[PDB]
């Protein structure tokens, strides 16, 4: 009950609010003082804020720009409150996203600087130049031996 | 001592407090006349009035990035019209 | 309004003049100080007075 | 170290002691911890900072610039206190 | 990964995908982030522009047409290489004078 | 005069009708305008001109040529030209 | 030398005796049982 | 000049000797235009409006009242109240001023370009329609004004007739600074040229 | 030839266009630092034309030349500048 139901977030994955609601409401409001007690019933909303929260965390990775229509489907909450979970988020300081009040597109990448874009492609050109260098002698070893 | 401008004082403290515009607007209107009746009170509660919708226009408009002035004329509770000219004067100054 | 503020100060000897017009004296000082955006001065003539 | 000769300047160290205190050491006071006294604060910044923020200003008179400033009173008013606020709004070396 | 990656171009539209692996848009970039997750591939999703641009893959299965298709490649840059050499020595008159 | 009006609209437009490019270059058949529309190599397909497709084709024929490479000048070459003659 | 000098109050008008307990109030919140006023009259000859 | 004449005529606000010398009322008017010449709306405010020795006199002639009510509702981005205060400031300021009669025409260009410069900078895509109306002017002569200046590039801003939209294209970025530094290295050139030539054949 | 050697990373040296984090620092400090000794070297030739070398360096504190050191600054900030644009447009144009 207990492997199940961690190794979703420890993970980074999507994972859908009503695969939870459904499936995990029968199985963890058996035990008591986290989803059972009379006080702590009202932290099923609080499982709520988590799953979604865990699942724009997983997509700010995943994307870097998707529109808001499509986001409504990954985490199978209504335009009005997509939005204002996500503004709430720049506030805490968990992420960094543009949106656009019109439903038109949320973007969670990061303004960029020329020098910083170019970093990448000073890697990936030396080490690409590094793999000619290895593949050099290993070529002249598989020559002579066989 | 009793005068309706000491109505006015706690009226515009709770409001600044609450961050409130739609308190502060009413509030504004209704005492009108206490602050024309001394300079001091009447300069500095136009100064608090303005910073005060600086301020909170900030929040609304923090992600950035085609924000409906409708949207933000909703949360701040007052005209179009009024948000607008603010909008034009802030830029101005460039501060965002 | 500071230049003739402080001559007031200097023609009276201290706040010992009478009562009343250290009364309108501390007022003075407390709107100046209130502008200059000082609230903590401005609060404590403004007791006084 | 072969062979002395002169090849380079070091920061001097010696001969002129140590009676600094540095802006990483520099005292918690500062003029919001300043309560009272506020009448004549106005003339110790003036005295002290203001050649530092603006010379221009002075140049402009043509005023010779203000010297030493003796602070006094009878103990317990606040003296020291003072002049550990001056220290950090400087921004500038510190010699106590 | 087969798809994107035995072409030259690097990053590619969602559609192709689709008729592919018989499957619609929806199930194309839960693929995809499934990938990611597992640690077969790096790179973006892109629901605006539509695209899935790859940049790290993890070895690919051996047979004599894989081997053909990079040897192929190879080619195409080593051209470059070679008529580049040329105009470099050539130019430079204060090379060592 | 009809030669030096097609100069001109290949810039001016991206797609005409037939009977508007019939108009413009001055002609009383539609023989005559897509005659004079494939000499300028423009498909008269849809029943629309595309004046796009000989500008794409004079732009190869100046690559293929090393009179446009230089005209360019590359970074590689202006670089060693602006080393040599401070070293010479 | 010596051109400014500075003149300290100590035994301080009851603006100046306020305006040090109202560092308290700055440092940290008060209890609404307290009262600072109480403590401004009974004072003579009090530096901060 | 006028640029030059802010700071000069302020500082003679200071101190002023009236014998052989125009009225103070004239010096009062005069500083503040030279203000709207030199600076732009952001210190208008804190340089001309705000100095103490224009409001001790406050107004005292309709010469001062209809040039002071101009200069704070521009910073103060009511655009409704000045385009009838410049109809004053023609009335008043530039006709029975012997000085300013002579640039009667300047001053005309001058405020309406300056007007049109500070909402262009801090608009974009905007009606027509919308700004006329604000404005209180009609339509027809907005449409021609903004047209002054888009050849000589004080706003660099075009004008679509079509949905009567209003864009804003301004130069203030990378390709901005691109523009000045080759303008001042295109002048040390010429002069590089011509310098360099003369001294080789002496 | 054996005590010299060849290395092998001379050519891996050579094809590597370095990162542009440390570029943009590179021009950004060089032409802001020829601005102060730009100045110096006006200063100098005021006069020019008074008598021996070390009187010239002696007047308006020409030690160790703003002459030679001004250019020395436009010489060697400028081999690196053509090397890194070589560098950079080789790479670009080889690879793909
Ligand atoms: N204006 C003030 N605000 C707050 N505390 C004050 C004030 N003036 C003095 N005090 C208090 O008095 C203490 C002792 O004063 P100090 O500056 O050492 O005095 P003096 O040199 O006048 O004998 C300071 O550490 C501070 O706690
Ligand atoms: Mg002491």
């Amino acid at each position: 009950s207990q492997e199940s139901l961690v190794k979703l977030f420890t993970t980074n994955e999507l994972m859908r609010w009503p695969i939870v609601q459904k499936t995990y409401e029968p199985v963890l409001n058996e035990d008591d003082l986290a989803f059972g007690g009379e006080a702590n019933k009202h932290h099923w909303e609080d499982l709520q804020k988590r799953v979604i929260e865990h699942n724009l965390r997983v997509i700010s990775e995943y994307y870097s720009r998707i529109t808001l229509l499509r986001l409504n489907e990954l985490l199978d909450l209504t335009e009005s409150q997509t939005e204002t979970y996500i503004s709430d988020l720049v506030n805490q300081g968990i992420i960094y996203a543009k949106v656009n009040r019109p439903a038109k597109i949320v973007n969670f990448e990061k303004p960029k600087n020329s020098s910083q874009l170019l970093n990448e492609w000073s890697h990936n050109v030396d080490e690409l130049l590094e793999h000619i260098e290895t593949i050099g002698h290993l070529i002249t070893k598989e020559e002579i031996m066989h | 001592y009793q005068s309706r401008g000491i109505d006015a004082m706690k009226a515009v403290a709770e409001a600044y407090n609450n961050r409130s515009l739609l308190d502060f607007n009413t509030a504004l209107k209704q005492y009108e006349k206490e602050l024309m009746g001394d300079e001091l009170t009447r300069s500095h509660f136009n100064a608090l009035y303005d910073t005060l919708l600086e301020s909170n226009l900030c929040k609304i408009i923090e992600p950035f990035e085609c924000v409906e002035i409708s949207h933000i004329s909703k949360i701040i509770g007052l005209d179009t019209q009024q948000v607008e000219g603010k909008l034009s004067q802030m830029i101005l100054d460039k501060i965002f | 309004s500071k230049a003739s503020l402080t001559a007031a100060r200097t023609a009276a000897n201290s706040i010992y003049c009478p009562t009343q017009t250290v009364a309108e004296l501390d007022l003075m000082s407390g709107i100046l100080h209130c502008e200059d955006k000082d609230y903590k001065t401005a609060f404590s003539y403004f007791f006084e007075s | 170290r072969h062979s002395n000769a002169l090849v380079d300047i070091l920061p001097p160290d010696s001969d002129s002691s140590i009676s600094v205190m540095g802006e990483n050491e520099k005292p918690d006071v500062t003029y919001a911890d300043v309560g009272g006294l506020d009448m004549q604060k106005q003339e110790i910044r003036e005295a002290v900072e203001l050649p530092l923020v603006q010379a221009d200003l002075y140049e402009q008179i043509g005023i010779d610039p203000p010297r030493g400033v003796l602070l006094y009173g009878p103990p317990g008013t606040g003296k020291t206190m003072l002049v550990k606020a001056v220290a950090n709004s400087t921004k500038a070396a510190f010699i106590r | 990964i087969e798809t994107v990656f035995v072409k030259n171009i690097r990053m590619l539209s969602f559609e192709d995908i689709s008729k592919a692996t018989h499957l619609p848009k929806d199930n194309v970039e839960h693929l995809v982030m499934r990938a990611i997750s597992l640690g077969l591939l790096k790179g973006s999703i892109d629901q605006v522009n539509e695209l899935v641009t790859i940049s790290w893959v993890q070895p690919r299965i051996i047979s004599g047409d894989q081997i053909t298709k990079m040897k192929d490649r190879l080619v195409e840059w080593n051209d470059q290489v070679e008529k580049l050499g040329k105009k470099m020595e050539a130019r430079g008159q204060s090379i060592w004078v | 005069i009809r030669d030096e009006i097609a100069k001109n609209t290949e810039l001016s437009y991206d797609f005409l009708p037939l009977s508007n490019i019939k108009a413009l270059l001055f002609f009383n058949n539609e023989k005559e305008t897509e005659k004079f529309a494939l000499e300028r190599n423009w498909p008269i397909v849809n029943s629309k001109v595309y004046f796009n497709n000989q500008s794409k084709e004079k732009a190869d024929y100046e690559d293929e040529m090393m009179h446009e490479e230089d005209q360019k000048t590359n970074i590689i070459e202006k670089a060693m030209d602006y080393a040599i003659s401070i070293e010479n | 030398r010596l051109d400014r000098k500075i003149e300290f109050p100590s035994l301080r008008d009851r603006r100046e005796r306020r305006l040090i307990f109202g560092t308290i109030a700055s440092k940290m919140s008060l209890a609404p049982e307290a009262d600072l006023d109480s403590l401004i009259i009974r004072n003579d000859s009090l530096s901060g | 000049n006028f640029k030059e004449a802010a700071k000069l005529l302020v500082d003679s606000l200071a101190t002023f000797t009236s014998i052989e010398l125009t009225s103070y009322e004239s010096i009062a008017t005069y500083a503040s235009v030279t203000g709207l010449f030199t600076l732009e709306r952001t210190d208008l405010k804190s340089k001309v409006i705000d100095s103490p020795e224009l409001l001790s006199l406050i107004s005292t002639t309709a010469a001062l009242q209809s040039i002071s009510s101009l200069t704070i509702s521009l910073y103060a981005s009511d655009y409704a109240s000045y385009f009838p205060y410049l109809l004053e400031t023609y009335a008043n300021v530039l006709i029975p001023c012997k000085y300013l009669n002579r640039h009667a025409d300047f001053f005309v260009r001058e405020m309406r370009r300056k007007v049109y410069a500070q909402l262009l900078e801090s608009y974009k895509t905007l009606s027509l329609k919308s700004m006329a109306s604000a404005f209180g002017v009609s339509v027809a002569f907005l449409d021609n004004d903004l047209g002054k200046f888009i050849p000589n590039k004080q706003l660099n801003c075009v004008i679509d007739r079509v949905n009567g939209i209003v864009e804003t294209n301004r130069p203030d970025n990378k390709n901005a600074q691109y523009h000045l530094l080759v303008k001042q290295g295109d002048g040390l050139l010429t002069k590089l040229q011509k310098y360099g030539a003369a001294v080789r054949l002496t | 030839k054996m005590l010299m050697n060849l290395h092998k990373e001379q050519w891996q040296s050579g094809l590597k266009m370095y990162d542009y984090e440390e570029k943009e620092e590179s021009n950004l400090a060089a032409t802001k630092s020829m601005v102060k000794i730009a100045e110096q070297y006006s200063k100098r030739i005021e006069e020019e034309k008074e008598l021996t070398e070390e009187e010239l360096k002696t007047r308006y504190v020409g030690r160790q030349d703003p002459k030679k050191h001004l250019s020395e600054t436009a010489d060697e900030t400028l081999e690196n500048n053509i090397v890194s644009v070589l560098t950079a447009g080789v790479n670009s144009v080889a690879i793909k």
